[PDB]
């Protein structure tokens, strides 16, 4: 058969899932240490006073 | 990264503990001395 000229250019493309905003949760401001630190401070804390 | 676990600072938890046993040994020796003088 003889085509016509394309009327849409296309190719190989990559899909991936759309990823997510992330919003910070809010009490991200202990992620840098570990629940497990976070209640050893205090129990550290309450020992040494 | 991941968030510091225990195992990162323990080191630094028995030291407290063992500086605050320390100091109740310490305290305690000078009362067992001063009790024993009077
Ligand atoms: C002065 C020593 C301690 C007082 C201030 C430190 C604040 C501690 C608050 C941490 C709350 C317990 C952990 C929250 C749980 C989590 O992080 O997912
Ligand atoms: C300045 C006052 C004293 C502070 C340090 C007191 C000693 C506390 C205990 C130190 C850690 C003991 C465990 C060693 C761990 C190991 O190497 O396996
Ligand atoms: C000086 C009076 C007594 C004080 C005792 C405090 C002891 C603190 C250290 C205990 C360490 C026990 C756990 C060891 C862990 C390890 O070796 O990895
Ligand atoms: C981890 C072990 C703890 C042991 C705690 C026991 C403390 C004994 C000291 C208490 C007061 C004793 C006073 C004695 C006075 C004296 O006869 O000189
Ligand atoms: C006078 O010298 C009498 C008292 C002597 C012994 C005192 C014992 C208590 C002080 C040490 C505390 C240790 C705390 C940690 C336990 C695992």
């Amino acid at each position: 058969i003889d085509f016509s000229k394309p009327f849409m250019s296309l190719g190989i493309s990559i899909m991936i899932k759309k990823p997510q905003k992330s919003k910070p949760g809010v009490f991200s401001f202990l992620d840098p240490l570990a629940y497990e630190i976070w209640m050893c401070i205090v129990f550290a804390y309450i020992g040494v006073s | 990264t991941s968030a510091l676990s225990l195992s990162n600072v323990a080191g630094v938890f028995y030291i407290l503990v063992g500086g605050l046993g320390l100091a109740m040994l310490v305290a305690l020796i000078e009362f067992c001395y001063k009790s024993r003088a009077e």
